[PDB]
């Protein structure tokens, strides 16, 4: 209990597992735009997707609501990991 | 009451949507990259994204409609079971078992917390203070949610709490009276 | 390493020397 | 004009003692000691015949922002006492000169910083118990956390970075949900108040889902089972004063807040949901008092001891019975005596002498410190719950009150007398007995100040243990103010 | 050509006070043992033993207490009593 | 009386030399002070939320707009009191932080462009005023021409602001195509039911919102903020945010907006987890700008957001302003100085600052606790009053993600303190020259507002009640 | 009361002058007339805010 529960698994849902979770998710949103020192072309091909992805997202929404939730979970997965 | 869901119909709609999301994400991954790339490496150096967008989109809504049909009601628990299935799909990319179990528990708990509040990113127009009856009641009205009264009816609290612990249908002193 | 709990702590140690546990009484 | 002149004189006296004397250890002692002379005279004029709140004042009213106010329209910050609210102030004010004393011959580097921080996080927990709004209770429920962060980070032993981050993070993370549940009942009722909310009922579907936001907020502060991650590893790297004032005062605050906030407007949401509180309190008593056995460090053991007694106490509050409420109050007033005395034993005396807190170096304390091994034993046997000490009166009444409400959970929870004896006596007979250790040069006997603290924290347990009725004159309304058994 | 100014004269930091002599000989084995035990969580991993303990004390044991506490809720009423009378409610 | 200043000073700066620039900025500072002192009795015009439409259905003058109109002059006095005044009287501190000749012109042209949006009714005043202020940011950025990063930053900001300006003009043109009028009150609550307007009104919103840092397009702004010099960026981080956010909040064109709710959540996620592993101080500071500008699309979803907004904006502007001025003080004590335009770059560089002076770290501690919402501080009631409106109007998952975002953000706010209270090994024993008197009195006043604004909280609520209802 | 509302804002002014001395690494009393300047300035701010609140209360009284 003092090693497999108190220090083992209640820190995985505590300050040890969340340190690694935030380390991974921060590293991915940092590396969103890593290379391509042409930052103008890199930010400019990003403005197009974020008026296309939203524009298809709303089309998918107003036919059925349930089929955008896995889309949004998968966008969080590709964005944060 | 409710209406059962077409599991196959909603699943194949979401399969088409996951297909389109995988295609537009692979098209995004080609162009937002570096090094030698062409038209054919759309699905060669794709990072396996179209499997993500396809499998999550099938498994969530299939488990959701199946859970809502076998429970015969709609609440936040169906989003918990569906988010557990989504965590099962997203956990299989890292081929390790305790990772996988953690994805299934935590993504399912996060999706259940999303489903319990209303399963909405926005608000409900009705059923919130600005558009719902609030404050005190005026007369012997059924106290709705958002409202306060001064004394609840005892026949209501015995139906809600129970007939056990200390709560009784008659208060204890007048139950023990001299006549 | 003799007991089943001493075996169950092999993957935790990384720089610990992992010596043989022997009773102080015996 | 008169009370302004008192302040303009006292700040000048403070300035001149800053100028001539170097430390303000003496003036902080003088001020914190005069707080006793003030609060005891407040206790004299306390009418015990009234359930009523006696001494009321609003700060920060509209018509008078800098001071007192007598208007027919009140939007300031209310303050007052009765009974319940007053026993914990009297617990507080006789302890804060002892933590202010507790690091007297110790600090040596920026002492004026340290004693300012300790006195300030004592005054903030005075005004915790004076407060009467939900916001004025809450705006001092975390005015502690800045000064606690900086008192752990600077002046912490070693690896005090991580402990300081934990005392901010865990408390804040559980505290924001308390803020949510305060916001909800401040937009429904439009009143933050501790006087009127007996009158206001709520829908059971509303009352159900705002009890969560306060319960998993006190789950962090009195550390119950998915929490108490942070409790031992904020203790084990704290300094001496910020460990005594943590374990004697910050923990009993949520014992006070489950009474003050939860029980009298959540009356119908609890009786559905007390048998989750019994689950969580039992498997903190069963689990956290069993992980004490395997602990290499010496301050971490007394940390988990604090967890186990605070897990006994909140199954006396949540009993909805009449003996358990008073039993949990006498637990809160007696654990706040016996426990900071133990922190004076572990990181107080023994870390000042040898500066390392591993248990494995420490045996044979009797042969060169006899009149410390006495304070090891009588203070341990006071922590276990031998009678005539005031811990047993609380443990007894709280196990009895938790036996009324559900007898199977009380029968299982009665094993805590055993489980609290095991680790405490295992520690006591490792420290007390054996040949005086190899690693250990013989250092001084326990000195006059570290006896003067101890005998106060021992007599104040023994008086409660011989007569627990010396504070029934305060509490006999608050034994009734929280029962909903119709 | 960007240097903090010539008008600083900055010195060393002392903590001040008395060098207390060493009352303890530190043991390297006990020190590295304790440093291994306190920071145990940075190297903990999931095995079959870890998973067995986590299955029991986090899942099965709260569920058993939950069954016992929510079923036996308002049964027992041992306040007075007599002979032959009902000891429970249900 | 901006243009009475601008027309006069442009002739005055045309003839003055390069040495006179400091004293020109001092003159303009004192001028703005006396415009705030002798002319601030115009609050009496409204007494019951009375709104005036001036220049013929073209400008709109109400009291929300009067408060923003007063807030911008106050922060401009604090900004202009930086360029006017020397930090120290040394060789380094003259060659650092040099104001250009045309800088003081471009500030007030930007304030004209920022005020003519909050006061704006027509779409053409909207478009001309976003253009005026966008040019002024193009040129406040590029005025330090002999800097490599600043020129690259101005050229990036140019094309991204150009795309979002054409997206706004497309939305304005499209609303004109479906309804003949340009004014927003041609809506008057009967259109929106019988008319699909949701796509137009969101594209008008998203056009301004993406100019500010709405988080799918957050990567370019962080790069511009890290690349400009450390004094251009306090101004160009404060001004366009507050100007258009009080526009979009005064005219509630996107209620219940699902796109706005998603991007609000995405902002609160990626800001609080983007600032976590970052070693540059202006970065950390700009993502603290991002999460706090994402407690804004939230109130933009609401109806009746004028206590929560205004209180949180003046909270944020004081707190923002104070922590930039703290690191501008902190550059004297650091051991390494690179990059003349941007002297402190890393948050590793301000170590051991408590051993240099303790009261600048006392100041830094109260501001960093005010960002994370610590209850006796003024920054707490801002989040409290956002949450008394989020939960008031039905946004429950928004509230939970708001809380989790605040907790993840506090982890990189407190890194500033973790760095600044540590042992340094090289303590200062005697500084020969001392920092400028007025420029440290300004920071002391901005602290004591933060630490003692709960005193006057109650007066503000009563005043508010009279003057907006 | 008006008087305590002046004295408290003047005390805020004394705190501004004190903390501005302490950032500049000066002693507490450095330019002890500057305390009078800051006290009068912040007390004048208390005058202003006090009178605005008075007039706002009277406007609310006239609506009945
Ligand atoms: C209370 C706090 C609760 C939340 C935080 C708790 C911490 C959980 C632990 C996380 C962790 O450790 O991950 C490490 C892991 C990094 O791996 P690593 O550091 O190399 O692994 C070494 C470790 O030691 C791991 O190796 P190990 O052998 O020690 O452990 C094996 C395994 C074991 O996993 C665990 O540690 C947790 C096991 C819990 C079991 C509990 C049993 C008792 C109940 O580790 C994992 O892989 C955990 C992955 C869990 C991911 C959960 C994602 C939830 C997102 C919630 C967002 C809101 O992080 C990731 O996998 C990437 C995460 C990136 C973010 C993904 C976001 C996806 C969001 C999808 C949508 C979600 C719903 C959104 C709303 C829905 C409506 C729109
Ligand atoms: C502090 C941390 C704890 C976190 C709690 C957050 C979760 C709180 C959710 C509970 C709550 C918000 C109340 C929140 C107020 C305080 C929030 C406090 C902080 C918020 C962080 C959301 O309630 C949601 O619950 C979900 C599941 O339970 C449902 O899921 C969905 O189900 C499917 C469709 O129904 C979907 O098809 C499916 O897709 C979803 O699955 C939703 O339908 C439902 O709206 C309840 O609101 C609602 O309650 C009901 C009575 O029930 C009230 O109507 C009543 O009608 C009569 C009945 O007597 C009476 O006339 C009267 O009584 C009243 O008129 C409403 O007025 C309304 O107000
Ligand atoms: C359902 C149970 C199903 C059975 C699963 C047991 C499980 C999950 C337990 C997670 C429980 C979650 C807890 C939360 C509960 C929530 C309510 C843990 O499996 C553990 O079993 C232990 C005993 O077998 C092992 O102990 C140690 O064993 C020796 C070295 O393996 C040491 O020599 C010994 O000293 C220890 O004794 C552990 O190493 C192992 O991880 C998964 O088992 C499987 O995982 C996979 C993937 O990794 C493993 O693949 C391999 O691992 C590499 C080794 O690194 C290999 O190199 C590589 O070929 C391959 O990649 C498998 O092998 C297997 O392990
Ligand atoms: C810069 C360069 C300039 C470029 C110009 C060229 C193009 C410009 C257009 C793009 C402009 C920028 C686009 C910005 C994003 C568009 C914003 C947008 O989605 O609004 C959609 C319109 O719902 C469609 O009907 C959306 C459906 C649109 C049709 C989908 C497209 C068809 C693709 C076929 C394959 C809705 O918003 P919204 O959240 O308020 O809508 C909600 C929601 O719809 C309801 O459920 C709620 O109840 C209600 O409250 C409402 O508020
Ligand atoms: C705007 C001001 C406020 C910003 C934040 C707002 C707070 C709300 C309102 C605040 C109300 C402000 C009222 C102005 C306060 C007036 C005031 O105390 O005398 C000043 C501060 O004078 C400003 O610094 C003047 C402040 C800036 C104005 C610049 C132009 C004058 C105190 O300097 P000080 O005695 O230490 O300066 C001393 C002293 O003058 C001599 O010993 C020496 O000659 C000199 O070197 C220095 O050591
Ligand atoms: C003698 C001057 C010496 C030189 C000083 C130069 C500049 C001083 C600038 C600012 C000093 C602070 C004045 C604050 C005025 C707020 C008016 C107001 O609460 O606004 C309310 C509405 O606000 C809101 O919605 C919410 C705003 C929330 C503010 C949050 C922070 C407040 C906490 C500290 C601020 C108060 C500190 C008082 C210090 C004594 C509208 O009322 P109003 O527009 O009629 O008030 C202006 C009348 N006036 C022009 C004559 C003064
Ligand atoms: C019928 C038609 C069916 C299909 C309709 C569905 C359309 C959905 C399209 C979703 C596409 C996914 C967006 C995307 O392309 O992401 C890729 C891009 C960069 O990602 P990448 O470079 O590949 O990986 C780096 C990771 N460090 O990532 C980006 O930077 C793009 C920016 C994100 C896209 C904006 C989406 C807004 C909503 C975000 C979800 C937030 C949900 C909050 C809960
Ligand atoms: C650490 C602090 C941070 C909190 C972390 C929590 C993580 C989230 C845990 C999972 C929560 C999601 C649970 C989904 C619940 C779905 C649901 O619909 O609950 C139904 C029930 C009320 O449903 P109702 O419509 O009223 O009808 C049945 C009444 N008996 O209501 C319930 O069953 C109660 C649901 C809440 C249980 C508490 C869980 C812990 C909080
Ligand atoms: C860490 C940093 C953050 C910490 C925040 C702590 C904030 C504490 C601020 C406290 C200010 C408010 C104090 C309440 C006033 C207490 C009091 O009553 O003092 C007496 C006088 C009021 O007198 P009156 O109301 O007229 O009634 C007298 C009838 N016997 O009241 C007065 O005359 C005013 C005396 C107080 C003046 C304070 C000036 C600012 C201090 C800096
Ligand atoms: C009642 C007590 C509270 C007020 C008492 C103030 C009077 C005494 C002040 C004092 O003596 O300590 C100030 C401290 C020491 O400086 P000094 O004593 O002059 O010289 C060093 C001699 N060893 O001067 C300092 O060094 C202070 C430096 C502070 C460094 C960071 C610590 C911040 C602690 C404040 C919390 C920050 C936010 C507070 C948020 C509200 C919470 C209440």
């Amino acid at each position: 209990i003092a090693h497999h529960v108190d220090k083992g698994s209640l820190y995985r849902l505590g300050p040890v597992g969340i340190n690694r979770l935030l380390n991974k998710a921060s590293y991915n949103v940092i590396n969103l735009s890593s290379n391509t020192r042409s930052s103008l072309s890199m930010n400019s091909m990003l403005i197009l997707i974020t008026i296309v992805s939203l524009l298809l997202l709303v089309l998918v929404m107003n036919v059925n609501f349930i089929i955008v939730i896995p889309v949004l979970i998968s966008i969080l997965y590709i964005l944060f990991s | 009451h409710f209406h059962p869901y077409n599991t196959l119909g909603l699943a194949t709609q979401s399969a088409m949507v996951g297909l389109g999301a995988g295609v537009v994400a692979a098209a995004a991954r080609n162009s937002l990259a570096t090094g030698p790339r062409n038209i054919l490496t759309t699905f060669s150096k794709s990072g396996g994204v179209v499997t993500i967008f396809t499998g999550a989109s099938i498994a969530y809504v299939f488990t959701y409609c199946s859970a809502a049909n076998l429970r015969e009601r709609k609440d936040g628990w169906n989003h918990m079971w569906a988010g557990a299935a989504t965590g099962a799909v997203l956990g299989a990319r890292t081929k390790l078992v305790p990772a996988f179990i953690g994805w299934t528990v935590l993504c399912g708990a996060a999706c259940g917390l999303f489903g319990w509040t209303g399963a909405r990113f926005n608000a409900d127009r009705k059923a919130s203070l600005e558009q719902s009856p609030k404050g005190f009641v005026q007369e012997d009205a059924h106290q709705t949610f958002w409202e306060v009264v001064h004394r609840r009816p005892l026949s209501l609290t015995v139906e809600q709490l129970g007939e056990g612990r200390g709560i009784n249908a008659v208060p204890i002193a007048t139950a023990t009276e001299a006549p | 390493i003799r007991a089943s709990f001493d075996k169950a702590e092999e993957p935790m140690l990384g720089d610990y020397p992992d010596i043989d546990p022997f009773p102080a009484q015996l | 004009m008169f009370l302004t002149s008192i302040l303009l004189s006292s700040l000048y006296l403070f300035n001149r003692i800053l100028a001539w004397q170097g430390n303000v250890k003496h003036f902080y002692l003088f001020a914190s000691n005069l707080l006793l002379l003030f609060i005891v005279v407040l206790y004299i004029n306390f009418n015990t015949f009234s359930n009523s709140f006696q001494f009321n004042f609003e700060l920060f009213n509209s018509l008078n922002p800098f001071g007192l106010s007598n208007s027919d329209i009140s939007n300031g910050l209310l303050f007052g006492i009765d009974g319940l609210s007053l026993t914990f102030i009297l617990l507080t004010v006789l302890l804060i000169p002892l933590t202010l004393l507790g690091n007297w011959y110790n600090i040596n580097f920026n002492s004026n910083l340290y004693y300012t921080l300790v006195l300030a996080i004592g005054l903030v927990i005075l005004l915790n118990f004076w407060a009467l709004d939900y916001i004025s209770f809450y705006i001092l429920f975390e005015a502690t956390l800045p000064l606690l962060f900086i008192l752990i980070h600077i002046y912490g032993s070693s690896d005090s970075e991580r402990a300081s981050f934990y005392v901010l993070m865990f408390t804040l993370s559980g505290s924001l949900f308390m803020l949510l549940s305060i916001v909800v009942i401040s937009i429904v009722l439009n009143t933050t108040n501790f006087i009127n909310h007996n009158l206001f009922v709520l829908s059971l579907d509303l009352q159900t889902i705002i009890w969560l936001g306060l319960f998993i907020a006190i789950m962090v502060k009195t550390p119950l089972f998915p929490i108490h991650v942070w409790l031992p590893v904020v203790h084990s790297e704290s300094p001496l004063a910020g460990s005594m004032i943590l374990a004697g005062l910050i923990l009993k605050l949520a014992l006070y807040a489950i009474l003050r906030l939860l029980l009298p407007l959540l009356c119908e949401a609890q009786i559905l949901y007390t048998p989750m509180i019994y689950i969580i309190s039992l498997l903190t008593i069963i689990l956290t008092s069993l992980a004490t056995l395997r602990q290499i460090d010496l301050k971490v053991i007394i940390a988990y001891s604090s967890i186990s007694h605070m897990g006994i106490a909140i199954l006396g509050v949540c009993s909805n019975t009449s003996l358990g409420i008073y039993g949990s109050i006498v637990l809160g007033v007696a654990h706040g005596f016996v426990s900071p005395a133990l922190f004076l034993i572990v990181g107080g005396i023994l870390y000042d002498r040898y500066h390392i807190r591993i248990v494995n170096y420490y045996k044979g304390l009797t042969t060169y410190m006899p009149q410390l091994a006495t304070y090891i034993i009588i203070l341990s046997f006071a922590n276990i719950g031998t009678p005539l000490t005031g811990n047993f009166t609380g443990e007894f009444l709280s196990l009895q009150g938790g036996f009324i409400r559900n007898p199977i959970i009380g029968g299982i929870s009665c094993i805590s007398v055993l489980l609290a004896a095991i680790y405490q006596l295992k520690l006591t007979n490792k420290l007390t007995g054996g040949i005086s250790s190899i690693y250990m040069h013989r250092t001084n006997d326990v000195t006059i100040r570290e006896k003067f603290i101890m005998n106060i924290l021992i007599i104040s347990t023994l008086i409660i243990g011989i007569c627990p009725q010396i504070m029934y004159n305060l509490l006999y309304w608050t034994v009734n103010n929280y029962i909903y058994i119709i | 050509e960007l240097k903090p100014s010539s008008a600083i004269q900055r010195g060393p930091l002392n903590k001040g006070g008395w060098d207390a002599p060493h009352a303890l000989h530190n043991d390297g084995a006990i020190d590295r043992y304790a440093h291994w035990r306190t920071f145990y969580q940075e190297r903990f991993k999931y095995t079959r033993a870890t998973g067995k303990s986590t299955l029991i004390f986090l899942v099965a044991f709260p569920a058993l207490i939950g069954y016992v506490a929510y079923q036996s809720e308002g049964l027992f009423e041992f306040a007075g009593k007599r002979r032959g009378e009902s000891v429970t409610t249900r | 009386m901006l243009i009475l200043a601008i027309i006069s000073l442009i002739t005055f700066v045309s003839m003055s030399k390069l040495s006179d620039n400091r004293a020109i900025i001092r003159l303009i500072n004192i001028y703005l002070i006396l415009v705030l002192v002798l002319d601030s009795f115009l609050y009496l015009l409204f007494l019951n939320n009375q709104t005036y439409t001036v220049m013929g259905e073209l400008l709109i003058f109400n009291s929300f707009t009067f408060y923003i109109d007063m807030l911008i002059y106050f922060i401009m006095i604090v900004i202009s009191s930086l360029y006017g005044y020397n930090l120290y009287n040394n060789n380094l501190y003259k060659t650092l932080f040099e104001p250009k000749k045309e800088l003081i012109i471009l500030f007030l042209i930007n304030i004209l462009g920022a005020l003519l949006i909050v006061h704006s009714n027509d779409f053409i005043t909207l478009f001309v005023a976003i253009e005026l202020q966008s040019y002024s940011i193009y040129l406040i950025t590029a005025i330090y021409n002999s800097s490599y990063k600043a020129s690259k930053a101005s050229m990036l900001y140019f094309f991204m602001g150009g795309i979002l300006s054409i997206l706004i003009a497309y939305s304005i043109n499209t609303y004109y195509s479906v309804l003949n009028s340009y004014t927003l009150h041609s809506l008057d609550s009967l259109i929106i039911n019988t008319l699909d307007l949701n796509l137009i009104l969101i594209a008008l919103s998203l056009g301004l919102l993406f100019k500010i840092g709405i988080a799918p397009l957050h990567k370019w702004l962080i790069s511009i903020y890290e690349n400009t010099p450390i004094l251009i960026t306090i101004y160009i981080s404060l001004i366009p945010k507050i100007s258009i956010l009080s526009y979009l909040v005064l005219s509630n064109i996107s209620i219940n907006s699902l796109v706005i709710s998603i991007l609000a959540i995405l902002t609160l996620l990626v800001g609080s987890v983007g600032g976590l592993l970052q070693i540059k101080i202006k970065r950390l500071l700009a993502f603290s700008g991002l999460t706090n500008a994402g407690y804004m699309m939230l109130l933009l979803l609401l109806n009746n957001n004028e206590f929560s907004y205004l209180y949180y904006i003046t909270q944020y502007s004081i707190s923002h302003l104070a922590i930039f001025m703290i690191i501008i003080f902190s550059i004297y004590y650091i051991n390494y100085i690179n990059n003349q335009y941007n002297p402190i770059i890393y948050v590793n560089q301000l170590k051991g600052l408590i051993h240099d002076n303790a009261y600048l770290v006392l100041s830094m501690a109260i501001v960093v606790f005010s960002f994370i919402g610590i209850p006796p501080l003024l920054g707490f009631f801002g989040k409290l009053n956002i949450l008394m409106s989020i939960l008031n109007n039905g946004y429950y998952f928004i509230s939970i993600v708001l809380i989790v975002a605040s907790l993840i953000s506090a982890l990189y706010y407190l890194y500033l303190l973790n760095v600044s209270i540590q042992d340094k090994n090289n303590i200062l024993i005697n500084s020969n020259e001392t920092v400028s008197s007025v420029l440290s009195y300004i920071l002391s006043s901005l602290i004591i507002l933060i630490t003692f604004g709960f005193i006057y909280n109650s007066l503000i609520i009563d005043i508010f009640n009279v003057y907006f209802n | 009361a008006l008087f305590t509302s002046l004295v408290g804002a003047s005390g805020l002014g004394f705190a501004t002058k004190f903390l501005s001395n302490k950032i500049r690494l000066k002693p507490a009393g450095y330019y002890p007339l500057g305390y009078v300047f800051s006290g009068v300035a912040w007390a004048g701010l208390g005058l202003v805010l006090h009178n605005v609140h008075q007039h706002s209360l009277e406007v609310l009284e006239k609506k009945k």
